[PDB]
């Protein structure tokens, strides 16, 4: 029913350990509890009297479902949170996870990070394989995996871009079924050939090349995992039911304006935020429409949307992941996308 | 004593238009510049001296009027600035896609405008808040040349989106996003209803079909007696940033209204007789406030009368204590006073083809009032239930603009309304 | 700037026609190409809509776009037949016949590159281009096929330019074809997705219009597509001279689409009165917003007190009070108020251009973005469905390579459209 | 200010064609809507009956109902078709045929909004609406059928304005049906409770005045409608232009009604004398009283000296000493103060207007609130009770939905009336 919002943070480097003369502008105090700093005593003017400001002068309390920080390791956080959803995919329902932040804030990173530890797909397979080989003797397994890519408003074959765009329609069925059309669908045979798939996809994303972020993925991607499993026994009850898995990520979104925005630097860019936009939309029309009676929900904003039609509205549950930086030189953006992720918690 | 004039969109410069129709008739100065002055005319040898002024449009369109009409050899033609593809009325296009293309050219231009002029002033923005071309480009422009000239004052003279009337429906957005860059980088603002200029053009004028022509001709002459009247030397020449001095007792509050209190029909000229304590009084009536606010339901914070003509200190002093004698208008009680005088021997000036018809004398008043706080609320109104269905907002997202952007802009307006909250009622 | 006119089938070639005639008076040319007006204004914005050919011929910037040969050969030896570049007459196999498939998917398929090239030409005459204007029919087969498949070949090129079409809409009780509903469904689906305004015009309203104000005993096509021509210039008039107020496709969109997908307006013009009645005309702002609106006065058939005002455009033409009209607006809203979407503040944006339509003292065009448009919408669909549900003439698709899954899809996209309206309906 | 003036039926419209023609030829008017008068004073209140079209084209501000074409054919074929506004002609289906049930209750009433629309369009033309002005027979069907419906709704529309009407009365032997009193009596049951002024005139009256005064050898219709349309003009003749006493229709009003419902008046017109006659005429105060006091120069049939002044208006035309016309409103009130009604302490309302009717000298209009009128009332219901006792001719009403109770609740409410005017009379 209820969606679940949590946080947490990359770290930071020699890069803002030089920087000595910085007052950090995240400072997350307790669980669930976040403090925006440091709030206005700056040598830069006065405030030296009764503050007459709006927020430069005070602290910014931001209060989630679940916040985090670098203390805590992504093999908690992200089960913490997921573990729960990946038992309510079979649950009789599906469900989805998702991601959000800037570009260079640990997107790509925080779903897998450098290839000796976890994060969010090499745990969904972590998790659910030992479930899969230990329900083995149960049920049976039919698991297939789909891929996806959303670039320029433009749904790619993740691992085969070799097929034209025009074989991807995004539809979705009255029992909640994924119909996507022709796709190269695989299986998750083992962890290490869907990472090395996820890996070529990531090499198949259409990226920036501009940004000191230059890997810069720049493209929205999404994996679905479909789990149809059977039963092994014969009674008048004998029909299990299918539900899916959909793994949620996003270009990555820069300030409004960059200093060398120009020609399909702003053409990604309009196109990254309004699927953003589509998002929130769709977030928000969802959550108040929940705390009303009728939910009128713009799916079609968006092909994200429409992909996200049911796996983000329908009786099932998710959990919101926000990147956020410590450093005041995203300030204006973590700032933006903490009230963000709070205005889609409620 | 010199200063640099900039002209935004269509509004800035149709209202600019006017304008240099005003300072040619001062000055003498023909089409062609021909003198047969130099804070707003640049000295030519041969005569034809040559305006300060920074001309900007998206869609050359009204600057192609210009470019074709009257007085383009008035101006030069490195100042007509245009672009190709207009803003559209998106600030957040004006801000950045479009307008960054040519603010580079404007910045430049401006600064061959600042090395020509030796003891510069500062500036006079005419901008609105309706069109990106006027509201987005000139947040993007206020930012560089704050930066430029920190040591420079500002005055931005806009069109306020108005209460009861407007042409475009995003206004209340693009209003908004501009408030905190001109609350932050502004020396002082002034804000225009147009609504309040119509009605004095029916009330005063007596005009029954008023446009922009008489309505920018009437911004005009209130920025002459602001400006031109220092320029022609009175008996007292209140400095640019004198009036800020006393004007502003804060370092926010940049707003004062600008009301003309001569407004008279040709009919009235005859059978009216009017003095310095009849004019005097009637810029303190909540009818020539040439903005939707009325001051009766708040709090003088200061007030700056600017004198024209036939005039003298004696009257003048005399109807301003009849005015603290009324009392019917409340002042801010921290504020002994309030009042501040300015005096030219220059007559008011007469626009052939108007009719704002001759007279004598003329008075300006530029005051500062919690009452004109309130009008803020009304938009705020109109941003709220547009922003909370967010109509409208992926024209803004399309360029990239952060939605949080929003939501900080409408705080920092808030923040501007509960200052002046606190200025009436704290003592 | 300038904008590129492209006409697809035999509908939308009548239209564009008429229409070049319109603008090409307008801006004093003749039937030669050659320039013989009056003002200089005409010039001032001519690279709009035409190149200046060698000799001073200028030549509408324009695409001819058909499958069925023998309509181009009426335009070719129509009067415009001297101002049309030969290059720009696209054509070859026979037309569709009413098939949205042979127009979309096949038989027209095949013809698209002999178009984009031309689109290309175009294109590279321009100093700025700032979008396409597409005429067509909303059922026809081929303008309908060609229209959305030309839609969205000149996106995937020009992706941040603005896409405006003219659609004429399956009319109630005006028909001519039984897949009126298949060639519109089929249509509409990839229209939205691809479109950043579109207007919705009824041959039935407009059959209504040209009896109930002007009174004419023998309304032809020549004068329906005469009624919408003065709307379409009325659309970008704004852009090709003076004005108090200016107004720009974008701007238009800007401040007409208020949700992404709520791009359907309904057209209207100010003094329609019969020859005999023009002398008892007042020729006043009032006057004309009485006309403009007046829901009998719409070119969409459907009538918008059933529904609800998102937004208005309204566009003026001639010398008049700013105050006038803005009081006239005020004074709309005020008798109104609950047919205006109170979600808006200013339900309306106004313009104002400096010069009226020649021969008129005063003038104006109306562009209505009402939630009532729904109901034509819901009209189709149900006429859709209910041949669908029998697989009428499925087999004039099936044979062209077409399933039934782009027919229930659309259907089901169809069905998102109206909701969204109501959505935002009371 | 401005007045609408609505005309319905043949009775109604040929009187308002006729008054039409006096007031534009008072107010300098040709037969092609162009001024071409002497004085300024003619367009000083112009506004109040013509709007000025482009071209200063003067447009009654009228409404021409009807439900028989062919009479109205006959409207635009006359002299002022050239000066009706063509959109003020409203008709449509066949004529009730002296069926009130048609012309109010069901066919009549489904033209309704094509007049109320027109109205509407009257209405934001003006700068300030007064009131209506009803032109109609009391029996005709249509006339008094459309009449009372349309009465309702325009007060529903603009309850606070005033309702005015010249009805033509059923006269005892002027005839040419036999369900006059079915027609009149359910119109009556309506038009009292939603009129604020009714003025009654009998043709059979006027037939004796257009002889006896006027010695006409073929008093036609034409010339009766024209005694009316006299009488009509002196009714708002004093908004019209200067005098030293102003007047009003809501000023008569509040001097003509004592008691809210008592608001049915006796019409009369000063000097009437035959051509011949005219040369033996004073021309003075004295004598314009004698005639507008005379029994015999009411254009109501019921003779007043039956019963008692109420109270009487007075209107005076041209220039005449003030002091000579209160002396003469004395002296008639001390002649006759057995006439007058004693509650009432001046009977007389009096104005003066300094303009007399073009070719005339000095003139007058007459207006009485008598308590006499009681007795036409009386005489039409005598005839509907003893038809209705049989319920003759009821099918044709109840053919169209009306029943029994309707015309039993009407006759009831009649003689509430008729009551009152006695329970004011001695
Ligand atoms: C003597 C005189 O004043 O004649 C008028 C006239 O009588 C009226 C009735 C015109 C007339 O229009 C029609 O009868 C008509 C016929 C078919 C479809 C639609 C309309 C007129 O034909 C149309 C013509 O319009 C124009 O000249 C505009 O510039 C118009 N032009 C065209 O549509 C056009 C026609 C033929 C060839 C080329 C262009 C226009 C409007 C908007 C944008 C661009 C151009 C006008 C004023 C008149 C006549 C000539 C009788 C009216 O229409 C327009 C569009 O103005 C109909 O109601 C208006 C009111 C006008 O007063
Ligand atoms: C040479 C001369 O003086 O001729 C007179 C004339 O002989 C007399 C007899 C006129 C004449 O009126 C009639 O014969 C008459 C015919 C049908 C119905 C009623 C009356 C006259 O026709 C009528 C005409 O009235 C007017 O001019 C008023 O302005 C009058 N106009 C009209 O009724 C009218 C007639 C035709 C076309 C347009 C208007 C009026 C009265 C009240 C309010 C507005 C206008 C006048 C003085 C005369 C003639 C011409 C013979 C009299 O009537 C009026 C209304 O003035 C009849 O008794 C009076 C006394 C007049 O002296
Ligand atoms: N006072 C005054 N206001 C004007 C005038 N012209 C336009 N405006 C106002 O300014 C608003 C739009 O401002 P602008 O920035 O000039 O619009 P623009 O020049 O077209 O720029 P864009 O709309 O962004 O393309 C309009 O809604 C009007 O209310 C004028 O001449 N005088
Ligand atoms: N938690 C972290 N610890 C150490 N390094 C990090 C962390 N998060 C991000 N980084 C580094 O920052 C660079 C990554 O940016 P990421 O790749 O994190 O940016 P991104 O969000 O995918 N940018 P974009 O694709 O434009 O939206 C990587 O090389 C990471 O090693
Ligand atoms: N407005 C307008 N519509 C037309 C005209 N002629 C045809 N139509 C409409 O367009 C449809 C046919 O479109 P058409 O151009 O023939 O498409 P095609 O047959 O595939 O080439 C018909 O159903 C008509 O309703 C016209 O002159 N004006
Ligand atoms: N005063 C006057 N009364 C008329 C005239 N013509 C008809 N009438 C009366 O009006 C009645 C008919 O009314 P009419 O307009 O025909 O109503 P309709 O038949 O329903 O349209 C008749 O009984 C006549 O007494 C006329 O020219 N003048
Ligand atoms: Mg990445
Ligand atoms: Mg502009």
């Amino acid at each position: 029913s209820s969606i679940v919002v949590a946080i947490r943070v990359r770290p930071f480097t020699s890069m803002e350990k030089t920087r000595l003369v910085i007052r950090k502008i995240v400072d997350c105090v307790d669980d669930r509890m976040l403090i925006f700093d440091p709030a206005d005593r700056n040598s830069n003017a006065t405030n030296k009297f009764s503050s007459q400001r709006r927020r430069h002068g005070g602290e910014i309390k931001f209060v989630f479902d679940k916040l985090f920080d670098e203390t805590s390791s992504q093999a908690r956080v992200y089960k913490e949170t997921t573990s729960p959803l990946l038992d309510s995919v079979l649950d009789g329902f599906n469900s989805t996870v998702f991601a959000y932040g800037a570009t260079g804030c640990g997107k790509t990173y925080t779903v897998s990070g450098t290839p000796s530890q976890p994060g969010i797909i090499f745990l969904a397979m972590e998790e659910l394989f030992n479930k899969i080989t230990d329900l083995k003797d149960e049920k049976d397994f039919e698991i297939s995996l789909s891929y996806l890519e959303i670039y320029n408003e433009r749904i790619r074959d993740l691992l085969k871009p070799e097929t034209p765009s025009k074989r991807l329609v995004i539809r979705e069925d009255t029992q909640n079924h994924i119909k996507v059309a022709n796709l190269s669908y695989h299986h998750p045979n083992t962890v290490e050939d869907v990472m090395d798939l996820v890996v070529q996809g990531n090499i198949n994303r259409t990226t920036s090349p501009t940004e000191a972020n230059e890997v810069s993925s720049r493209s929205h991607a999404v994996l679905q995992i479909h789990i149809m499993q059977t039963n092994k026994l014969v009674d008048l009850t004998s029909q299990h039911t299918f539900a899916t898995l959909s793994i949620i990520d996003l270009a990555g979104s820069e300030r409004a304006a960059a200093t060398r925005n120009r020609g399909i630097r702003l053409h990604e860019g309009a196109n990254i935020n309004r699927s953003l936009l589509a998002l929130g939309n769709c977030i928000n029309a969802l959550c108040l429409n929940d705390g009303s009676r009728s939910c009128h929900i713009p799916y079609r904003d968006s092909k994200l949307t429409r992909l996200l039609k049911f796996s983000l509205g329908g009786n099932c549950k998710t959990v919101m992941i926000v990147c956020i930086s410590p450093s005041s030189s995203h300030y204006d953006e973590t700032l933006n996308t903490l009230k963000y992720a709070n205005r889609a918690k409620e | 004593r010199e200063c640099i004039s900039i002209h935004v969109g269509q509004a800035g410069v149709q209202i600019g238009n006017a304008c240099w129709e005003l300072y040619c008739l001062e000055h003498g100065i023909q089409p062609d510049g021909q003198m047969p002055f130099n804070t707003f005319f640049s000295e030519t040898g041969a005569g034809k001296h040559v305006p300060r002024a920074v001309f900007v449009d998206l869609e050359p369109t009204v600057i192609d009027e210009v470019r074709t009409g009257t007085y383009r050899q008035l101006f030069h033609p490195e100042q007509l600035i245009t672009g190709k593809e207009d803003a559209a009325n998106n600030y957040a296009r004006g801000h950045y896609t479009i307008g960054k293309e040519i603010i580079d050219l404007v910045l430049d231009r401006i600064r061959k405008l600042a090395d020509q002029c030796t003891g510069l002033q500062g500036f006079s923005v005419f901008h609105s808040f309706g069109g990106g071309t006027g509201s987005g480009f000139t947040s993007l422009l206020m930012e560089r040349l704050s930066v430029d000239y920190g040591k420079k004052s500002k005055l931005e003279f806009s069109i306020y989106p108005a209460p009861q009337v407007s042409t475009a429906v995003v206004e209340p957005y693009n209003s908004i996003l501009t408030t905190h860059t001109t609350l932050e980088h502004s020396d002082c603002a002034f804000m225009v209803d147009n609504e309040a200029i119509y009605d004095i053009c029916r009330r005063n004028l007596d005009i029954e079909r008023p446009t922009y022509t008489n309505l920018n001709r009437l911004i005009g002459q209130i920025v002459s007696s602001i400006t031109a009247s220092l320029r022609f030397d009175g008996a007292l020449n209140v400095d640019l940033t004198e009036f800020q001095t006393n004007l502003v007792p804060y370092p926010r509050g940049h707003f004062p209204l600008a009301t003309y209190a001569p407004v008279i029909s040709a009919e009235k000229a005859y059978h009216e007789q009017l003095s310095v304590a009849e004019i005097t009084n009637a810029c303190f009536e909540p009818a020539n406030q040439m903005v939707k606010c009325d001051p009766r339901h708040g709090k003088y914070m200061a007030c700056c009368l600017l004198y024209r003509g036939d005039v003298v200190p004696k009257d003048v002093n005399a109807a301003i204590a009849t005015i603290k004698t009324k009392r019917t208008i409340q002042f801010v009680d921290w504020c002994p006073t309030g009042f501040k005088v300015g005096i030219n021997y220059e007559p008011p000036t007469v626009v052939p083809g108007g009719d704002l018809a001759k007279v004598q004398r003329a008075v300006c008043m530029l005051s500062n009032t919690t009452a004109i706080a309130e009008a803020w609320a009304r938009l705020d109104h109109k941003f709220d239930l547009m922003y909370a269905k967010r109509a409208f907002v992926h024209w803004y997202v399309g360029e990239g603009m952060e939605e949080g952007e929003f939501s900080e802009a409408r705080e920092d307006m808030a923040a501007l309304e509960k200052d002046y909250e606190e200025v009436g009622v704290d003592s | 700037r300038e904008i590129v006119h492209i006409q697809a089938g035999q509908c939308g070639n009548q239209i564009g026609a008429k229409f070049w005639e319109v603008i090409s008076d307008e801006h004093g040319i003749d039937p030669t190409g050659s320039y013989h007006g009056d003002s200089d204004l005409q010039l001032e914005r001519i690279n709009v809509y035409y190149n200046e050919a060698a000799g001073n011929k200028y030549v509408p910037r324009a695409i001819l776009v058909d499958l069925e040969p023998g309509t181009m050969d009426s335009v070719r030896s129509g009067p415009f037949g001297q101002i049309f570049r030969p290059d720009n007459f696209v054509f070859g196999q026979s037309g569709a016949g009413n098939n949205w498939a042979k127009g979309h998917y096949t038989e027209g398929a095949e013809l698209v590159d002999s178009v984009l090239d031309v689109v290309r030409k175009e294109s590279e005459s321009c100093d700025c281009l700032q979008g396409f204007q597409l005429t067509h029919s909303l059922g026809g087969g081929t303008g309908s096929g060609m229209g959305t498949l030309l839609i969205s070949k000149i996106r995937e090129e020009y992706p941040d330019r603005i896409m405006n079409t003219f659609s004429v809409v399956p009319s109630p009780k005006v028909s001519d074809t039984v897949v009126e509903p298949y060639n519109a469904t089929l249509s509409v689906h990839q229209l939205v997705e691809n479109t950043d305004e579109t207007y919705c015009i009824d041959n039935e309203a407009l059959y209504d219009i040209c009896f109930r104000t002007l009174k004419l005993t023998t309304p032809t096509y020549g004068d329906l597509n005469h009624l919408v021509s003065a709307t379409m210039s009325g659309v970008t008039t704004c852009l090709r001279f003076p004005g108090q107020l200016n107004a720009d496709l974008r701007k238009l969109a800007v401040n007409m689409v208020p949700f992404p997908r709520l791009h359907f307006f309904m057209p209207g013009f100010a003094p329609l009165t019969s020859r005999g009645s023009q002398q008892y005309r007042a020729l006043t702002v009032p006057e004309l917003t009485q006309q403009m609106f007046d829901a009998k006065n719409m070119m969409a058939a459907c009538d918008p007190r059933h529904g609800r005002y998102l937004t208005v455009a309204a566009v003026f033409r001639g010398r008049m009070s700013m105050k006038e009209v803005d009081e006239q607006m005020l004074n709309v809203q005020n008798k109104n108020s609950s047919y205006f979407v109170e979600w808006i503040p200013n339900n309306v944006k106004t313009a104002v251009c400096d010069i009226p339509p020649r021969g008129l003292k005063m003038s104006a065009t109306f562009i209505g973005n009402s939630t009532a448009i729904q109901e034509l919408f819901k009209r189709i669909s149900e006429q859709f469905t209910a041949m669908f549900r029998r697989k009428a003439f499925l087999h004039w698709y099936t044979g062209e390579g077409m399933d039934e899954m782009e027919f229930t899809e659309a259907e089901s996209n169809m069905n998102d459209l109206v909701s969204e309206y109501q959505q935002y309906q009371d």
